[PDB]
């Protein structure tokens, strides 16, 4: 009864035993593409040609077809940052935790499956249940104000 | 100019700082009432309501509180009736010290865990931690060093060249001027 | 007089007084200071740099040699307050002019090697500076450097071939002291037609290799180029709106949302990412080389923020109703909002834009208003009332300028002003009554030499009134000493106190009788002598360690403050990404290890606990809001302390930490704190209490490897398992510990699986996720013996929270693998099976009250995926010990087909029928139901989630003989035709169904009967079940194979010689519901008209078919294989109701909470006498409450 | 003057009214917290748990139900070693347990002695001089860093002087080639 268990320890975190760098391989975080990849570029002012060149440079320093295609697909700088950011978040939500990290709780394991619940953009849209007593006096100075500051 | 009206105003400040001295007062009774009153007495005492589990908890500890303490008494008029034996004093000796041992025993391990042993252990590795990290940075900047290096020779090997293009056209222009000079 | 009552939003922003605007520069500081005070002396300063700047500018306005480029390395020094005076004075040769015209000189590479050995770099060098200091000199003159070409000419350094990296370092310094101004990113990001712009060069330039801190700066102009895009895509946006509502689709508000979100954390992640490292300083992973002077990006980001006009647009996006309604919007905007308002700089922004500001508190506190108008804001939307918080904080900084600005006034002139003073001071005080007023006041004034407004105001009075009094009371002073103290008291950062705790203490010293002065040095008593270092970190300890036995007493109040100036300088704020560690916060902890901590620590958490042990049980609950404060600060730091502690020695590696005094300790100041909020849910800092409980707690997991789970000898003696053991013996303690060990041992585990998950999960991560649930059963295998003990002390209660905590408990650890989920399992079922028996014999089983709350837990763990297989593989019979359980449950099903007449047996019937339904479902699996290919096929599915062959048929035989009974309840019916809804899915269920048809034969006859016997505008939905039942076994004839016709199925509704008429009473019946109601009655009617048109369609009677052939199911996969292969991730873009249950409070109501509570009259003095002799209850009850009724440390 | 002291005790009064406003905030606070409609199941598990009565009762018969356990133990391990004998099955496995429980406190005086402090202290001196190391290799390494920095700094400004002089000659010896190719 009760049957008999054991765990196949694997969710240990990386470079446990931890083997030598090899010599002149921390600058390799500093080429174009990993430097491009950390900021992400905004196609609508680095140009068409460059954000081609840029993106051709990102791409082949990526080893996932599907991330290498899924590059860039926003037209802003930060959103892109924030896109491959998210990415990786979602990649390392779960690879991070168990045997040789804290292991799996609820505040955790509710944020992170809040997190995989979450499509591309980020965010799950929230309904309406409530709304703002709407005084249109204070809608009318703030958009005298926005204007007359947007003016001077 | 005229302290009338504003002596006036002084002391109806005064009346109203007794007005909200004694509703304070009032706020400092009603606060011990209620918060002091709740004592339970015999009479409640002896009527209290305890939930299905609480009642349950009691049950079970009575029960087993019963079991232990008549197995308790059973164990102890079997004391009374053995009698002493040269293996039994061995026996009672031998048990005396292992209950000695059994105390000393978790007496030394939350020392090996909570005195100076653990914290040198942890001193220990924290700073073989710190070290590694250091050691894992200096790793970083020494590859940097190692950009900063190539720069230089690159640097370097454009001042050679640089130093024998200036020599070939330095000696060309010295014999261009020595030839030029007596035939242009 | 002033009013003593405060409106909090009757007081609104004006401009600045005393503090510069944020986001001008030094140059536009100046500028203004030296335009609006007039002509002080302060021009003399000014005088000989101008004459001497203009003397080099008409110097050298041709000459361009060695001196030339000795003169441009010292007009830097001389820009700020010599180029400002000659602005300002119209002295104007154009200065600026032949300054922007020598910068570009110097920039110039062709002029560069004119230049002799030593200074032809340094010419460029020159002008780099050169640049860097004019484009921080207004608009004027960043736009004289754009005009002359400044961005394509420094990328000619930046581009040019032989160029030194430190070269590029400084020129791009430059460039982000260009772009720093928002002409300069405008001419930065869009540049002049026909040529490449600035940040397409710049991406050209990176995309070369570049130097590692070349592409770093690179790395931090781009970063500062796509925040200024960002906010000008807000912008955009927003006159979008604008112009829509003046005079919307939720695609772009989403978009805004997004971008309101990449603004904040953009902002938080910018002193790490878009500011310019020092020439010196490389981007290693832990700094250790390099200046440690960094420059804030903020005084630019607000430039940018204020050039788009973005507090315009939050108020805007607040004020404007379709945008507004959303929670998104109001949430991303207050993020933005409450980062702002964390530092001094993002808090005078707030107030340089005081219009904006004042519109935006408006625009945030009518959400706050109808939040409880229209809510009731606890579980609901989240109300942290950061509109008066923000509404407050704005208001004692401007106060903290008016009072700044009182002493600016009285050393120009003398004293013929103190009215305003005295009322500033006075509606700075009234701030300090709410908590979150004190909280903002206490926060505000500890910010970068705030605090010394106040201080100087004590220093001042305390000369002409000898302190207190001389002859006036100098109530101003009084003032003073009270926000002083409230803000040393409230505030939980104590930098402000590192370069001001020798000032307080003086005036500390300097009056002796000032029944608050005293006290603040009291609490000042921790930072005698002190640095605020991690070298004194020994001597905080020291004090923590002298006098801890003074913690909730005046006299050692002190300690507090040990505490967090023990948490400043040792505790790192909470990272951010993109952030290089820094290794003082290594150092920090090992001196933290060196000076025991680990015992001065555990010491405070055991002595805190041990104080707040008696009120928390006489219901004091920290009554006084400053006890309160004291007392969660402290208990805060402590654990901040603890954490980081601990998380940083177990992370140096597998370190194994078994002090075992603080799980013990931690599992108590939960109780006291974090465990039952009168409120029912928890505040925000007894929320991070029980976090960081929550956190320390499992640093005793980790370290856990092979080497550490071999045998049951070095698995019971692991650190986890001694964790776990110090928090679930400390469950069954004390009923007071109940519900604070059971609401943290459900906050220990991890949620149940299968994760919804809007994409596939590599399987990587689904093994890691499987394994950490299997070591989670591991470790609480060898503390069965009090999971058990929990599961049948607490199962069989009728106190709500800890029933819903335990039926929460008993799902998360029930799915964590097989043996503890069999675990579980057995024990409830164990529990039923005796509450069941050992009553009963003889005779019948007696049900009791007892028996309903046990069948209830059993039902509400039964719905559940790990819950439901375990209860299977425990009744199917292979017996393993588990022969009573199949047993019991064939008593349960004898209870449901004979119900009898109660009502303790019709409320535990339906609860059993609950249980069947939950059983026969097979949408609840550990291998869920796909028809994707690859996976398991769907006879197989169900071998694994239903009965087998001789419990089916039971199970049946009992949902017909239910229906047969017309003594069963509504409910009773309603699941039942439910689970006959779910077994006539597939072949097997349907099989037995028809199979049990053929021996109760009148089952659905007589359940139509009584639909019509009693039918009702709410008996409807029955009705709607049944005749969806009927539908989905004919839907076939017109995923299962066998199905009766229309004619063996009427011939089961034939037993009366006028069911056909009966199926007309249904319909006349029907029709006559109301017409004057919802789409009830024609959706009904349309399904049994299109029942009675199928009636006709064929002659009524039919013998049922016994040709058919039975579906046979393999052998079911043992339950750890099924735990094995289970379904650990879903394709579903939304949260799983069982799942979404698990996250509000455990305090409802009433939804769990029992009408009849069965609460047992108990005699608790006879049980004294029947016992060992005890104390008479009174007294020692009595002794508690006497004398001691206020908060803290008390008698007992 | 008159109105002067007048407006001060005015200013005295009014600082009274606030403390005492604030003294009476607080006690509405309290207030509120002790008359609050606290929810129906926080004050069940309240009036049912925390219940101080039947909570100390439960305490109480914890207590005794321990002693009255421990003492039970006691009693029959003193039994047993009445009834002890050394070749008794009780016996052996009594005297094993007690020469594991000397193994067990040997092992544990061994990592708390005096020795084994020692070698920890020498162990993190050992660390922390390896820790000072590395910091001079970073005062190296820095210096290092800008030694190279100067260099670059050099070797850029030599560049720029050579690319003078090599200009200035070859656009010398382009113009005379070019006007001495003028001359026949």
């Amino acid at each position: 009864p009760l049957d008999v268990i054991d765990v196949d320890w694997s969710g240990l975190m990386p470079k446990h035993p931890k083997e030598p760098r090899e010599p002149g391989a921390a600058l390799l975080k500093f080429t174009p593409g990993a430097v491009m990849l950390r900021v992400g570029i905004s196609k609508k002012l680095a140009g068409s040609e460059l954000f081609a060149k840029v993106k051709e440079t990102c791409q082949r320093l990526l080893e996932k077809p599907k991330d290498a295609d899924n590059l860039f697909e926003h037209e802003l700088g930060a959103l892109n940052m924030a896109a491959l950011l998210r990415k990786e978040e979602r990649a390392s939500l779960l690879s991070n935790l168990g045997p040789c990290c804290k292991a799996l709780c609820f505040r955790r394991d509710s944020a992170i499956r809040k997190q995989l619940v979450k499509n591309e953009k980020g965010t799950i849209k929230q309904a309406y249940t409530s709304a703002p007593m709407v005084d249109n006096e204070l809608l009318r100075l703030s958009l005298r104000l926005f204007k007359r500051k947007t003016t001077c | 100019q005229q302290q009338q009206e504003s002596a006036r105003r002084e002391n109806i400040l005064v009346m109203r700082l007794a007005t909200k001295e004694q509703e304070m007062q009032e706020c400092t009774t009603q606060i011990q009432y209620l918060k002091q009153v709740q004592q339970p007495s015999v009479a409640q005492l002896r009527s209290t309501m305890v939930d299905p589990a609480i009642n349950l908890f009691f049950l079970k500890m009575k029960g087993e509180l019963e079991q232990t303490k008549d197995k308790l008494e059973q164990a102890q008029n079997e004391l009374s009736a053995w009698k002493f034996t040269p293996d039994s004093q061995t026996g009672k000796k031998l048990m005396a010290k292992c209950r000695m041992l059994i105390q000393e025993n978790q007496e030394l391990g939350r020392q090996l865990s909570q005195g100076r042993i653990a914290q040198l252990e942890a001193e220990l590795a924290l700073q073989k931690k710190y070290s590694e990290e250091l050691k894992s940075s200096q790793d970083e900047l020494n590859d940097f060093i190692i950009q900063l290096d190539e720069e230089v020779e690159g640097m370097q090997s454009t001042i050679l060249v640089l130093q024998q293009q200036l020599k070939e056209t330095r000696q060309q222009l010295a014999q261009y001027q020595q030839q030029q000079s007596q035939a242009s | 007089v002033p009013p003593m009552t405060y409106d909090p939003y009757d007081r609104e922003l004006v401009p600045l007084l005393y503090f510069s605007c944020p986001y001008k520069t030094t140059f536009e500081i100046e500028i203004s200071r030296m335009k609006d005070q007039g002509p002080d002396k302060e021009n003399s300063g000014a005088i000989e740099a101008s004459v001497k700047l203009t003397e080099l500018l008409d110097l050298y306005r041709e000459d361009r040699g060695a001196k030339w480029v000795t003169a441009l390395e010292e007009i830097p020094s001389l820009i700020i307050k010599g180029l400002s005076y000659l602005q300002l004075k119209n002295t104007k040769q154009d200065s600026l002019g032949q300054l922007v015209d020598w910068t570009m000189q110097a920039l110039n590479l062709q002029v560069a090697l004119r230049q002799p050995i030593a200074l032809n770099v340094r010419q460029l060098k020159a002008g780099t500076k050169l640049v860097s200091s004019l484009a921080e000199c207004g608009a004027q003159g960043v736009t004289g450097l754009l005009q002359a070409g400044v961005i394509s000419g420094l990328f000619e350094l930046l581009f040019a071939d032989h160029v030194s990296s430190s070269l590029k370092l400084n020129a791009f310094k430059a460039l982000d002291s260009v772009i720093s101004m928002t002409e300069g990113m405008e001419a930065f990001l869009r540049g002049r037609q026909n040529e490449k712009s600035g940040y397409q060069k710049l991406l050209e330039l990176i995309l070369l290799d570049q130097t590692v801190r070349v592409v770093t700066a690179g790395s931090a102009i781009l970063q500062k180029c796509h925040f200024y895009e960002v906010l000008s895509e807000i912008k955009r946006l927003g006159d979008h709106l604008a112009e829509k509502t003046s005079s919307i689709s939720e695609g772009e508000i989403e978009r805004l949302i997004n971008l309101l979100e990449e603004v904040f954390h953009l902002m938080e992640t910018a002193p790490h990412t878009m500011i310019q490292q020092p020439v010196k300083s490389f981007p290693t992973m832990a700094r250790i080389t390099g200046p440690p002077e960094r420059d804030d990006p903020y005084p630019v980001l607000f430039r940018y923020l204020h050039s788009h006009h973005f507090l315009e647009l939050v108020t805007l996006l607040l004020s404007i109703p379709v945008t507004s309604a959303h929670p998104g919007v109001l949430q991303a905007t207050k993020d933005v909002l409450k980062f702002l308002a964390q530092s001094q700089k993002g808090l005078l922004f707030f107030m340089s834009e005081y219009e904006a500001t004042n519109l935006l508190i408006r625009a945030l506190c009518h959400f706050y208003d109808q939040d409880e108008e229209e809510g009731l804001q606890s579980d609901g939307v989240i109300d942290d009332a950061f509109a008066l918080w923000l509404q407050d904080s704005t208001q004692t900084l401007q106060c903290i300028t008016e009072l700044f600005s009182h002493f600016q006034r009285c050393t120009a002139s003398e004293e013929t002003d103190h009215s305003d003073l005295l009322g500033t001071l006075h509606n700075l005080y009234l701030i300090t009554f709410n908590p979150v007023g004190r909280s903002a006041v206490g926060h505000v004034f500890s910010l970068e030499k705030n605090l010394q407004s106040l201080i100087t105001l004590m220093e001042y009075y305390s000369k002409e009134a000898l302190g207190d009094s001389k002859s006036k009371k100098s109530v101003a002073y009084n003032y003073a000493c009270i926000l002083i103290l409230v803000v040393v008291q409230s505030s939980s950062d104590v930098q402000m106190l590192e370069q001001h705790a020798a000032s307080l203490l003086k005036l500390c010293k300097a009056d002796e009788n000032n029944a608050k002065l005293q006290e603040l040095g009291k609490w000042l008593e921790p930072l005698k002598n002190l640095r605020f270092e991690i070298n004194c970190i020994p001597n905080l300890i020291e004090y923590v360690k002298q006098n801890i036995d003074n913690l909730m007493t005046p006299e050692g109040v002190g300690l507090t403050t040990a505490l967090r100036v023990l948490c400043n300088v040792a505790c790192p704020p909470p990272p951010v990404e993109g952030q290089q560690k820094d290794l003082k916060w290594n150092l920090a902890v090992i001196q933290l290890f060196s000076a025991e901590g680990m015992d001065t620590f555990i010491r405070v958490l055991q002595k805190l606990n041990s104080i707040l042990t008696q009120p928390w049980r006489l219901h004091v609950n920290m009554g006084t809001t400053l006890h309160r404060v004291t007392t969660i600060s402290m208990a805060r730091c402590t654990l901040t302390l603890l954490k980081t502690m601990l998380t940083e020695l177990l992370r140096g590696g597998s370190f194994e930490f078994k002090d075992m005094r603080v799980p013990s300790a931690l599992v108590t100041l939960h109780m006291l704190l974090c465990s039952i909020p009168l409120s029912g849910r928890l505040d925000s800092d007894e929320q991070k209490i029980q976090n960081d409980i929550i956190d320390i707690l499992l640093t005793f997991t980790q370290g856990v490897n092979e080497k550490l789970t071999i045998s049951e000898e070095t698995l019971a003696n692991n650190t986890w398992s001694l964790m776990l053991k110090e928090v679930l013996s400390s469950i069954l303690k004390v009923p007071e510990g109940f519900f604070s060990g059971l609401i943290l041992l459900s906050e220990l585990l991890p949620l149940p699986l299968p994760m919804q998950t809007t994409q596939v999960i590599e399987p990587h991560d689904i093994s890691v996720a499987l394994n950490t649930r299997k070591l989670w059963s591991m470790h609480l295998h060898v503390q069965a013996k009090l999971l058990q003990e929990i599961v049948r002390s607490f199962s069989g209660t009728t106190c709500q929270p800890i029933q819903h905590m335990l039926r929460r408990i008993c799902v998360q650890l029930c799915d964590l693998a097989s043996p503890t989920a069999l675990l579980i399992m057995r024990t409830v079922l164990d529990l039923i099976v005796e509450d069941l028996q050992s009553t009963s014999e003889d005779k019948e089983k007696q049900y009791t009250s007892q028996t309903t709350r046990l069948l209830a837990l059993l039902d509400a763990l039964a719905s559940h995926k790990a819950c439901k297989l375990a209860i299977l593989h425990l009744i199917n019979g292979t017996i393993k010990g588990d022969e009573r359980y199949a047993e019991i449950f064939q008593d349960l099903l004898a209870l449901v087909r004979s119900p009898g007449d109660s009502v303790i047996r019709q409320q535990c019937v339906e609860y059993v029928t609950s249980i069947l339904q939950s059983l026969c479902d097979q949408d609840i699996a550990l291998i869920l139901p796909s028809s994707s290919e690859g996976s398991i096929s769907e006879l197989e599915q169900l071998s694994n989630s239903l009965p087998n062959k001789e419990l089916m048929t039971s199970i049946c035989d009992c949902l017909l003989a239910t229906l047969a009974n017309s003594e069963s309840s509504y409910n009773c019916l309603l699941t039942c035709v439910r689970t006959m809804m779910f077994l006539a899915e597939h072949d097997y269920g349907l099989f037995h169904l028809k199979s049990s048809l053929r021996k109760n034969s009148s089952a659905l006859h007589s359940l139509l009967k009584r639909v019509v016997s009693t039918f009702s505008k709410d008996t409807g939905e029955l009705a709607s079940s049944f005749l969806e039942f009927m539908r989905q076994i004919l839907n076939s004839d017109t995923s299962r194979t066998m199905s009766i016709n229309a004619a063996e199925l009427k011939q089961l509704l034939q037993s009366k010689e006028e069911s056909p008429e009966n199926l007309f009473l249904e319909l006349e019946k029907l029709v006559l519901e109301h017409s004057k109601d919802d789409d009830n009655l024609d959706s009904l009617l349309d399904s049994v008209v299109g029942l009675k048109q199928m009636l006709e369609s064929s002659g009524d009677p039919l013998p049922l078919s016994d040709q058919d052939v039975e579906p046979v199911l393999s052998a079911p996969e043992s339950l750890q294989n099924l735990f094995n292969n289970r379904t650990a991730y879903v394709l579903a873009d939304v949260m799983d109701d069982q799942l979404k249950s698990m996250w509000f409070t455990p305090f409802q109501a009433e939804e769990i909470d029992t009408d009849l509570d069965l609460v047992k009259v108990d005699l608790i003095e006879l049980s004294e006498k029947c016992c060992s002799d005890f104390d008479l209850h009174s007294e020692l009850e009595r002794s508690f409450l006497s004398e001691p009724s206020s908060p803290g440390r008390t008698k007992t």
